[PDB]
């Protein structure tokens, strides 16, 4: 679901992303999703409007939008938070992506 | 009228997933992670 | 570089792309690309909206919006075609994807 | 072109993020049916 942070079930770097298709679009079993990494592991040289940062309770994830990608129904897990409060900083982070600024 | 496009486009939706099903994913393709 | 079509090295049943992300987001050996696929496979009821025809050459192809992925430069081919004229459906496709759209 | 001043400010981030998906892993790679 658009803007829920799931859990990828599958041996990765990444454990967690986010949901970052529209509700409207249904590609029966398939959604795509921006992963997150922990964001002590990236600097902050490294642009926050591309690579937002995130906050899931008290820990800090980056948003790694270019390794964005859309996933099977079967690695996603539980949901473990609701970025609907970051709609802004997504939407321009994935704009940024595709058309610059 | 979002629902409108949703239910309009059910058939074709479902058909691209059955294309992409059958021929194959261009996503657990190249992914990397 | 956006808007360009080149060739997939890999043995797929996609053989074309067309590179869709920013010239301004440089992810060095990876580039986000949607795949193309003959128009005759799959019907009407699929929508143009999403997933827009364009022409290359001898034949139609459908831009599969929804199965686009980031692949390595490694199988990335030759430049085949230009499709930066259609850059308004391509930008519609996509913000519909994402977004209401 | 404000886009190309962009593109200079961020490059250094750019190569930052390009050593860490090296490093860890690409999450598209995992992924790309096709």
């Amino acid at each position: 679901m658009q803007f829920k942070v799931y859990t990828y079930k599958r041996e990765s770097r990444y454990r967690l992303f986010v949901d970052v298709q529209s509700d409207i679009i249904d590609t029966p079993g398939r959604r795509m999703v921006i992963p997150l990494a922990s964001a002590r592991l990236l600097s902050d040289k490294v642009s926050r409007e591309l690579y937002p940062v995130v906050h899931i309770g008290d820990e800090s994830w980056r948003m790694m939008t270019t390794d964005m990608a859309s996933v099977p129904v079967s690695v996603i897990g539980e949901e473990v938070a609701d970025l609907s409060h970051r709609e802004n900083d997504i939407k321009n982070a994935i704009n940024l992506m595709f058309w610059g600024i | 009228r979002a629902e409108r496009w949703k239910a309009e486009n059910q058939e074709g939706m479902a058909e691209v997933a059955r294309f992409i099903e059958m021929n194959g994913s261009f996503a657990d393709e190249n992914r990397d992670w």
